[PDB]
């Protein structure tokens, strides 16, 4: 049997969003990527490089933002520039996300020497796409 | 203690200027128009005697020279309310289209208070040509700060 | 700190080949060739064995950069197969997808 | 805005020099991308944009490549049971034709400025100029 | 009445027949002059209106990259030309006319200017080290009968 970023099934009590819903198999027919970047195509460089950030950005907004994400975030290169979306959780005050926006923004430009941005929506809880 | 002592005063350091060859800047003017804003009534002619000699040297005037003319023509706290100046009908009309840039650092208070002075006189026609003006270009930019943004 | 010993060894060896790859181009060229006295290529063919080891560039190993695998990498993103099928299977890298044909 | 609108925006300063300009006899402007979709509205957008500024364009697909590589599914031995990845590139041509240095400079800049996410432009410039002075005369 | 530019002037100052003499740097930008400098665009600061003004900001401080996309930009090699890179014979002049040296370091310096990985500094570097090795190798050689500088 197959294993692999499957969300198995419970007694249809375990609430699963979109994302977690679809298996492997169905990447590129029900569900995008979570990052778009050009370093896969063909005949382009630095694919490594690419994959290695997406890694460690993954692991530092979690950790900047803890209990605060919806869902994962969507990473998304421009020239040089980093755009990171995520849903987040209306948990913390307002002025908090200021800060951590601000804080967030600065020390990864300042860690790849690159612009770059985060964008937040606020969702009110986890949105859920089926009970399974 | 005497104004007509301390005017003669700060013309004698004007005078030194053209002995040591030395021309005046923007600020210099400036300067002097910031420190007539104490005697309002008695500042008046002088004050329109320094904005010719500015245009004659070929210094031009930014908005904060014309911050302090208003300063000293219109006060905040003028009892004699029946029959105010009109300068700032002419004010308008000779910056009527222009572009400013920042050249001093009062270029921001000139916005916030030609806005005041038309609400005192209740002339909704010159607060649209204020508005027009700040609309000009990228004026928009001398609006003002945190304190003066919101006034305006 | 760096996932264990041997991916630190890797790393110091990656950095001893950099600092002696011209020197080991210079030698070496003086030895792939016909046109010099082999007295001065038998020289030079101790030369380039007296430099230290690890300046060697092929005792470098491509090793997966966030598990340190030896073996079953893919040298275009550096990482396992196993590292590489997590990343994959959860859409998390660019256009790649699994092939259905 | 319904009364409040802008009187005399300010535009960037275009002076024209006297060196003459290149003349590019074609530019073939290549996209590539994981996604069909995106090529389709970027291909509207890059032809819009040629149409208003005076351009001549041609479109075309070049055909696709899909890259794939196998996997070993296990972690340790199953040998026989495999997992097998691809990756898709997807090609849109975009050849202008005719083309001042100054008309190429600003075009080139504002659809590359607009390329989405997941896309790689290849430009090929094809310049044509005289010949050089010394070969126009042969000189023993 | 009123008139702003319709009147009498002080006339302490004269009409500048002579402008601007003095060049603006008399001296190097003093800390007064700088910090004034600093004050003045602080009076017309004000934050970003959309993208593309956040944009412009980045372009003048060198965070984005400038448009159209040029990948040598800033990449500039000493300034060098093609003959520097490609005609590199005169580097051996010191080493022998001719005999077996002269052939190997043609085929040295044959790699050297089709190597577009290095300057003309660094390619006479490499250059250099062979001077200095085959000169350190005379005795060895001189038993060859090849004679070095
Ligand atoms: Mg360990
Ligand atoms: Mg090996």
């Amino acid at each position: 049997k197959n294993r692999a970023a499957r969300v198995r099934v419970a007694k249809g009590n375990k609430p699963v969003s979109y994302e977690e819903a679809h298996a492997p198999h169905y990447i590129a027919h029900r569900k995008g990527w979570l990052s778009l970047h050009t370093g896969n195509l063909d005949g382009e460089d630095h694919a490594a490089e690419r994959t290695l950030e997406d890694v460690f950005l993954r692991k530092f907004m979690m950790g900047t933002f803890p209990g605060c994400l919806a869902d994962q975030i969507v990473l998304k290169r421009r020239a040089n520039q980093v755009d990171i979306c995520a849903l987040v959780l209306r948990q913390l005050p307002a002025h908090k996300f200021y800060f951590l926006v601000g804080y967030s923004e600065t020390l990864l430009s300042h860690f790849y020497k690159c612009p770059v941005r985060l964008h937040l929506q606020t969702v009110p809880s986890k949105v859920v796409y089926k009970y399974i | 203690e005497k104004f007509e002592e301390k005017w003669n005063d700060i013309l004698d350091l004007l005078k030194h200027m053209v002995a040591q060859k030395v021309k005046p800047n923007l600020q210099t003017f400036n300067t002097i128009l910031k420190g007539l804003r104490k005697c309002y009534s008695l500042g008046r002619i002088p004050a329109l005697q320094i904005l010719r000699e500015m245009k004659h040297i070929g210094i031009e005037p930014s908005l904060a020279t014309y911050h302090h003319i208003i300063h000293l023509f219109y006060p905040r706290d003028l009892s004699a309310i029946k029959m105010p100046s009109l300068i700032i009908y002419d004010i308008m009309n000779e910056l009527e289209g222009r572009t400013f840039s920042p050249q001093d650092l009062d270029d921001g208070r000139f916005f916030q208070l030609a806005m005041s002075v038309c609400s005192s006189l209740r002339d909704l026609e010159l607060a649209y040509q204020v508005h027009r003006l700040l609309n000009t270009g990228d004026n928009r930019k001398l609006v003002g700060h945190d304190p003066l943004r919101k006034v305006y | 700190y760096y996932v264990d010993w041997r991916m630190l060894r890797d790393l110091k060896r990656r950095k001893m080949a950099y600092e002696y790859a011209d020197e080991r181009l210079r030698i070496n060229s003086l030895r792939k060739n016909t046109i010099l006295p082999k007295d001065l290529q038998e020289m030079a063919g101790d030369e380039i064995a007296a430099l230290p080891r690890d300046s060697c560039p092929v005792r470098i190993r491509n090793r997966c950069v966030m598990t340190s695998r030896p073996r079953g990498v893919k040298r275009r993103w550096r990482l396992s197969r196993i590292v590489f099928r997590h990343l994959a299977d959860h859409g998390l890298l660019s256009g790649v997808q699994r092939a259905i044909w | 805005l319904h009364v409040d609108v802008p009187k005399d925006v300010t535009r960037p300063t275009i002076t024209t020099s006297d060196e003459p300009d290149t003349l590019y006899k074609r530019l073939s402007i290549l996209v590539k991308a994981h996604d069909r979709a995106v090529l389709d509205s970027y291909e509207y957008f890059a032809v819009l944009a040629a149409k208003e500024l005076g351009i001549s364009i041609k479109v075309h697909e070049p055909p696709r490549k899909i890259e794939r590589f196998t996997l070993l599914k296990s972690v340790h031995i199953f040998k026989k049971h495999r997992v097998q990845y691809e990756m898709r590139t997807l090609y849109r041509c975009l050849e202008l034709k005719h083309l001042t240095g100054s008309t190429a400079s600003v075009y080139l800049e504002y659809i590359q400025r607009n390329l989405p996410e997941g896309v790689a432009m290849e430009v090929t410039k094809t310049q044509i100029q005289q010949l050089p002075e010394h070969i126009k005369e042969p000189m023993w | 009445r009123k008139y702003l530019f319709k009147g009498k002037r002080l006339s302490i100052f004269a009409d500048k027949a002579f402008a601007d003499e003095p060049p603006e740097p008399e001296a190097s930008p003093s800390l007064w002059e700088i910090e004034f400098a600093k004050q003045l665009a602080s009076v017309a600061d004000q934050p970003f209106e959309n993208g593309f003004e956040e944009m412009i900001q980045w372009t003048k401080e060198g965070k984005l990259w400038e448009f159209p996309v040029n990948n040598e930009a800033g990449l500039d090699d000493d300034g060098s030309e093609f003959h520097e890179h490609i005609f590199l014979d005169k580097y051996l002049e010191d080493f022998p006319k001719q005999g077996p040296i002269r052939l190997f370091m043609e085929l040295v310096t044959c790699g050297l200017s089709k190597n577009p990985y290095l300057s003309v500094k660094q390619k006479v570097e490499h250059i250099e080290w062979f001077r200095n090795y085959f000169n350190e190798k005379r005795d060895i050689l001189k038993e060859n009968n090849i004679a070095f500088t």
